[PDB]
């Protein structure tokens, strides 16, 4: 049993905690420590009453000022912004889950390793050559001495299994993407001062575009496509779920039905539990809480000229990404060294 | 169908009569069976159009398209 | 310009899915449909009085249809009469206009020789008598009219003049599609799986043949094997040079039932001179309408192949 | 002076009326007739108080039950759903502006021609071979005996000038697009019964995808690219403005700066007043009421492999589209036959 | 067992169907007929995939063009706008549930009684002296020969139990209310033509006010307060849940704690299952799907001058109102005559 911790009890942290509360019996992981910038009275309320996933129902949530009782299970909790003053060796922490969006560097994330933690899994595309791993693509090829691992962004975590399937079946020369992304917490609500100008504007009002390198992270997790994948993101006023457009330029020519057939059988042989395949005419809010990290929308797949394919993929960047974080954490627990 | 429903059976009676009586292999009752097959063909054309009977949408959007149930701003 | 397409068959005018596949290919904006039962001379009353079928070269005004057909080339809006089908009578005519593509289809689209000199591309569509019976059983079974098994005796009574009146037109058509009972499958009803063959004619330029791996040497190919896991019974193609009615033809022939996708793209990757601007375009044109009758067998393959050659002839005629 | 009329006083009609009230002096057009399914008391209020463009300020709006006084200028108004019972020859109507979204066929739109109108300009991609014309691409090549003309959709009206510039400068083999579209009036507000299932769902809640053929309408207005352009649309909960992504596969190779240079000089020589060029980091709501039919967003243009370009274009599908409708109407007034 | 039917398969109809699917075993009601203006293929999809209550999970939903199979249970379905051409006696219908928002008159609703139905329960404040009944206030005092009964609006259905408790405990001279209401389907999405001008404007953008008489319907269901209760409504851009403010002028003086005590014990003795009492600092979206028809918000109750009280009540106007409709339907099944 592996004692794990959570740095930053935000959206990813609350979803990680809720996922572990829903996957408790099959777990080699026991969540024993969290730390947020809030007191332990508030974040227990925010855990129980999520305005996106409704009221939690299965287990009882309560807290006092030093611990949080989730379903009778106790969990410790502290508050500090310095990662160096944190009781890790005092709590016996193998794996800490970096989810603050602050400690993306190696030198930032390694502060927990210095302060007495054994491995760190950071839920962000980290700066510098941090080894990145996506469940369903290359979650096998990590060396267990790599204590500082990184899951990529949610967009990369959705996009990379589709790109893996299409690269194996057809071969990819180039590829664009344009993810229509739900608004995240970084954007200011009204027009307030912010480091980047396109995130400074109002979130509920605007399609704000942004440039991301998270398309290039597929070139990290798939090495032979690096420098060939690039794309932008569009933040639109939907709170939870998002869709990603993906334009690839394959070289083995095909039609629109065949790529759907390929991804449909890949959903049932290898990418089971990663890619779901849906031939329904659903819309965005029917994917709040879906377990797969990419639902391929079947009716919109199209091929022009044989060698130019477009797919779109629904994905929940708050629930499915947390599911892949927890699956990667359990998969590194199963190969603990 | 009631009119051609009767007329097909009437031409079937004639097919039993004229091609047993006035020559089983000649142009007359071959014209009779050709007629009955055309009556059958128009029964088929009636049948396929009643298979394609719309329920509501190609009625309510046939007469009143701009209602909120079938505005399509295919844009 | 005015182009013209002749279709021949007794599948009912506007009552066959080949016109539906042409509609999916061209569009009813670019083409218009002309039935040819409209040019009947007189009615079913006068058919009973004259003792004559709807197949007589007396029974149509073949000259006024020619005058409207020639006036179609000159751009003017034609005024064609209409056979009132329920009564057997004749409507006062309708003024319809020409289009980019004009089709002609009926029992005698090709019996006239001046219009045979006029038609830019011709298709006869043949049916064997067995699947005639298998389609009439479905005709009087789905309707439950209870008129079966003397229609068997209507078949051979409709037969003899039909072979005199209609079947010598196929000696002048370009492409003729025969549909046979399947030699491959035996333990079914006699109309499930079709053994279809599109006897296409050489000679007249613009029309290429579609040859399977070689022009002019008979080749019977079964695509089952290392890359396709065939179901029962799978496909069994054919090909062969031939001389039908003393004319240089090239039969391309398919027996079987298309059960899935990869066995229908793998066949299409190996046909040649199919005149596509698009890879797998024939498979897309198969699967834009999964509900059409005969999409699962070679009939829907051959009909869209002929329509794709009609695209080729249209591009030849319009540069 | 050309007496013109408006069929359907909806969003496009109100914006057309407001544009003509803002471009009155240079106009050969006098708006003399409108008809909506509402009484003349209500739609004057809806003209004056638009909840998107604010309160109209320049001229006074009032009405009684038979006429509407806009700034002292009188305009007639009637209400009928049958186009055949309409007083066109009684009012002397040269050009009627079809904007109901109902009469897209030739036989539907020709009912006004039968009922006593001389020309009809329909603001929709019409079914059947209706001659379509976009201002800035092929607004010259219409024959003035073509009385039934069609402006395309707003997405096509934005996209086609960019595709014209890139086809002339580089040559296009294939091209995709994915417009992130503002929600239109056709979508039901709550989940209500609707002819298409993906428009049946809630508009304020959802990214609803839809398939459109309005990308193929570029192949109508540019003939040598027909059957080479296709794309989908994403309706997101923004009320007014929208952005269109466009992926083309050019064959003359280039870089990202050069296509920006080409479109920047095309903004100043030929597409002036059609395409604006913006090197600012703006967001969506800074294009409410912009006069150009496509604002090219400069910072997001990218080229992978030399022969694969992506641009994005802001465009207002309620104001700029109305501007192009009025420009096409004046341009057919200037060549009246 | 009582064979019941649903006129209009909208929000109230879908929620009624979902409630009966969740309360199947204790039911004397069997739903055997629905009719909407849509085909039976579409509304089964809209039943299964609600963009507000998520995907339905307990039972399987499928349909063909004549019937709908919900969890193996078959239900008939037809489409007609004329209520007089409907197969009621052909289906054996005791109670039809009017939910179209069209047939509010007695003469409109009685068309079903004429066409072969035995009782009609209309889910709207009907025009004319239709007997209105609220579960929890006067659901006992209906005469079973009254075949045409009316449930009131959702605002009245929330407000009237609180007014009953405060009138019994303190006595009410006058009373105002101002419900902050979620947007309903009647409002146009963009600024479109509408019979009332304040509902003509955009729903996602605006606080639109409206005048309602649904406060006066408390004076119907409580007779001695008629002509003493009036209030307005505010429609704000929230899709599901709403809150109602209520200012009463009591005459027996008291403090803010005592009215909370009164309503808390009334929640546990008489109004159990009607009024829930919450001393949490919750917000709106934590009441999506709550079973009570009024959650009294405890922390905001205030009394000025002893004789002037203000309460606020959360209530879900799409789920709890459907629950009260189904409870009234079962309660009229239990006293069938
Ligand atoms: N938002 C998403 O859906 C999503 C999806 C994938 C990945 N991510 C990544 O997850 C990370 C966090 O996302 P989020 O939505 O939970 O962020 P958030 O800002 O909503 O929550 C982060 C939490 O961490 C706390 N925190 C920040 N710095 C801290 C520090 N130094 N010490 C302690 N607590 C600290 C914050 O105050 C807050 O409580 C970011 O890297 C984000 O890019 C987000
Ligand atoms: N919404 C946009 O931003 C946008 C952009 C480009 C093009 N268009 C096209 O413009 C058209 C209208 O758009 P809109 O937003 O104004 O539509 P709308 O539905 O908001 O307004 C249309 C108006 O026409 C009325 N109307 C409908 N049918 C009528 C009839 N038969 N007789 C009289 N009045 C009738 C409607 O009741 C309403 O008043 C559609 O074709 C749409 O696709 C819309
Ligand atoms: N919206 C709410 O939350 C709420 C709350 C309480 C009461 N109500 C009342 O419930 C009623 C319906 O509410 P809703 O949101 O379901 O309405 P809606 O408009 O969303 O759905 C009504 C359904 O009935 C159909 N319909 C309308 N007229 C019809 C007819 N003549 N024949 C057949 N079908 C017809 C509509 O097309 C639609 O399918 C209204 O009286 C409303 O005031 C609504």
């Amino acid at each position: 049993m592996v004692r794990v911790a959570i740095n930053g009890f935000g959206r990813i942290g609350r979803n990680f905690m809720r996922c572990w509360l829903q996957r408790k019996a099959n777990s080699k992981l026991e969540i024993v420590g969290i730390n947020d910038t809030s007191d332990p009275r508030t974040n227990a309320h925010l855990l129980k009453y999520d305005s996106m996933l409704g009221i939690f129902q299965d287990a009882e949530i309560t807290a006092d000022d030093d611990c949080i009782y989730a379903g009778g299970h106790a969990v410790k909790c502290v508050s500090d912004r310095n990662p160096e003053n944190l009781p890790w060796s005092a709590w016996g922490i193998d794996l800490v889950i970096e989810a603050t969006g602050v400690f993306t560097s190696r030198e930032g994330a390694s502060k927990h390793l210095s302060a007495g933690a054994k491995k760190v899994l950071i839920t962000a595309p980290g700066k510098g050559n941090i080894p990145t791993y996506v469940v369903g693509v290359n979650h096998h090829t990590y060396d267990p001495s790599e204590d500082i691992v990184s899951n990529a962004s949610c967009t990369t975590n959705c996009l990379a299994p589709i790109v893996k399937v299409l690269h194996e079946a057809f071969g990819i020369q180039q590829g664009m993407m344009t993810t229509t992304h739900s608004y995240t917490g970084d954007q200011r609500l009204l027009d307030a001062s912010h480091r980047d100008l396109r995130r400074a504007r109002a979130a509920a009002m605007n399609i704000v575009p942004t440039s991301t390198g998270a398309a290039k992270a597929v070139g990290l997790v798939i090495p032979e496509l690096q420098g060939k994948l690039n794309g932008i993101a569009l933040r639109v006023p939907t709170p939870n779920v998002s869709v990603v457009d993906f334009v690839a330029q394959v070289e083995k020519p095909t039609i629109a039905e065949q790529v759907n057939q390929v991804i449909k059988e890949a959903s049932e042989t290898t990418m089971k539990g990663i890619i779901h395949y849906s031939e329904l005419e659903l819309v965005s809010s029917d994917y709040r809480g879906h377990n797969a990290s990419s639902i391929l929308d079947a009716s919109l797949t199209m091929v022009l000229g044989g060698n130019l394919v477009k797919v779109v993929a629904w994905y929940d960047n708050e629930w499915g990404y947390s599911q892949r974080v927890l699956d990667l954490a359990e998969h590194m627990a199963a190969h603990w060294a | 169908m009631s009119n051609l429903e009767k007329q097909i059976e009437q031409a079937r009676e004639e097919a039993h009569k004229i091609c047993d009586t006035e020559g089983a292999t000649s142009g007359q009752c071959a014209a009779a069976w050709d007629a009955l097959e055309e009556l059958q063909a128009e029964a088929a054309h009636q049948r396929a159009e009643q298979q394609d009977h719309k329920t509501s949408f190609q009625q309510y959007c046939d007469d009143n398209p701009d209602a909120a149930e079938c505005r399509i701003y295919d844009d | 310009r005015v182009v013209l397409i002749g279709v021949a068959g007794d599948s009912g005018c506007g009552k066959s899915t080949f016109l539906r596949r042409l509609a999916d290919l061209f569009g009813e904006d670019f083409m218009t449909v002309i039935c040819l039962d409209d040019y009947h001379s007189l009615d079913r009353k006068q058919r009973k009085e004259m003792g004559i079928t709807a197949l007589d070269p007396r029974a149509n005004n073949f000259d006024l249809m020619y005058e409207q057909i020639k006036a179609l080339k000159n751009g003017e809006s034609i005024m064609k009469p209409i056979y009132n089908h329920e009564t057997g009578t004749i409507d006062p005519p309708e003024k319809v206009d020409p289009n980019h593509v004009i089709v002609i289809e009926g029992l005698h689209p090709l019996y006239d020789e001046r219009v045979r000199s006029l038609i830019d591309f011709s298709v006869y569509l043949d049916i064997s008598d067995d699947v005639k019976i298998a389609w009439k059983i479905k005709r009087d079974m789905a309707e439950r009219g209870h008129s079966y098994e003397d229609v068997i005796a209507s078949i051979n009574a409709r037969r003899p003049d039909f072979m005199a009146y209609i079947d010598p037109q196929k000696q002048y058509a370009d492409v003729v599609l025969q549909i046979l009972p399947s030699q491959l499958a035996k333990e079914e009803k006699v109309g499930n799986i079709l053994r279809v063959r599109m006897l296409q004619r050489e000679g007249i330029p613009g029309f290429e043949p579609v040859y399977l791996f070689d022009e002019g040497s008979t080749i019977t190919w079964i695509p089952c094997g290392r890359k396709l896991t065939c179901s029962y019974p799978g496909i069994r193609l054919s090909y062969g040079p031939d001389e039908y009615y003393g004319h240089p033809v090239s039969v391309l022939e398919v027996d079987g039932r298309f059960e899935k996708l990869d066995e229908l793209i793998y066949i299409e990757s190996h046909l040649s001179n199919t005149s596509t601007k698009h890879y797998g375009e024939v498979t897309e044109l198969l699967l834009k309408h999964r509900d059409y009758p005969g999409s699962d067998n070679g009939s829907g393959l051959f009909q869209v192949l002929t329509g794709l050659k009609m695209r080729a002839t249209y591009e030849r005629l319009t540069s």
